[PDB]
């Protein structure tokens, strides 16, 4: 649900 | 199976009428705005030689709590009107003017979609906005213009109640996206064509929207490279137009027969 980088 | 010409004919014949669009920093580097995950010798090179350890730290909360000044230098730089939209934006504007644009989902915070004339109701600015701000200490909200004078004056805006640093409602890593993002629940099943322009698809949860359209829906990627779920889990009706994003958009414009409209639109706007 939160902004993240792979 | 499908080509770029196929997609163009689907639009020309009104077989695709409800276009949803996903964009990232790749559509705004031709306007001179460097990509914070692929920077050059401009804004991010200078901040990294002053006090920024790496570019993604501008959008990380622990670093912000430690030194908010790099972020606010970027906020100052992104003041609307400092950069102008390029052909990619005006193509999206044209999609809207011709009644084809269901929604445009953007990961960018440069406001160039709005500057190009796309109405706010067609936009989902999924990574937040400078239009409002929140105190990082007490969580009081503030209109975005209440801190602009400070930012433009190279001052860190602080809360009038508790004096904590007031942060624009830009979505940092580790933060939820705005509730307007949940328009995708209805927008994406309703799209009959998905366009993906200038993005790495390496930032979630935005990237996973490429899987939210129906299997029947063509997914047209206009990007330097095949990326994300489009590369690992291709669908039968995917189309990739690989190379410079501007040249790819211009090729689609020509195949649509919109060259003259585009030229009219640009001169009237620029
Ligand atoms: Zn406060």
């Amino acid at each position: 649900a939160t902004k993240a980088a792979r | 199976k499908l080509s770029l010409q196929d997609v163009a004919e689907l639009i020309r014949a009104r077989a695709c009428q409800r276009v949803v669009v996903m964009v990232g920093a790749g559509i705004s580097t031709p306007s001179g705005i460097p990509d914070f995950r692929s920077p050059g010798s401009g804004l991010y090179s200078n901040l990294q030689q002053y006090d920024l350890p790496y570019p993604e730290a501008i959008f990380e909360l622990p670093f912000f709590f430690h030194n908010p000044k790099p972020f606010f230098t970027l906020a100052k730089e992104l003041y609307p009107g400092n950069y102008k939209p390029n052909v990619t934006h005006y193509f999206l504007r044209l999609l809207h003017d011709k009644g084809l644009l269901l929604r445009l989902y953007t990961q960018n915070i440069d406001g160039l979609e709005r500057v190009s004339g796309i109405p706010a109701s067609k936009l989902v600015e999924a990574h937040g906005t400078f239009a409002s701000a929140t105190c990082t200490v007490c969580q009081r909200p503030f209109p975005g213009e209440d801190i602009r004078a400070d930012v433009m004056a190279d001052r860190v805006p602080r809360c009038p109640v508790c004096t904590g640093v007031v942060k624009p409602d830009i979505v940092f890593f580790g933060e939820p996206l705005p509730q307007r993002f949940l328009l995708h629940v209805v927008d994406f099943p309703m799209a009959d064509l998905l366009l993906i322009l200038g993005t790495s698809l390496e930032v979630e949860p935005f990237a996973s929207l490429t899987e939210a359209v129906r299997s029947s829906v063509p997914r047209l990627l206009i990007n330097r490279d095949l990326v994300g779920p489009l590369a690992w889990h291709p669908r039968s009706r995917d189309v990739a137009q690989l190379g410079d994003v501007v040249h790819g958009v211009e090729s689609l414009v020509e195949l649509l027969g919109w060259t003259e409209e585009m030229r009219d639109l640009v001169q009237r706007e620029t």
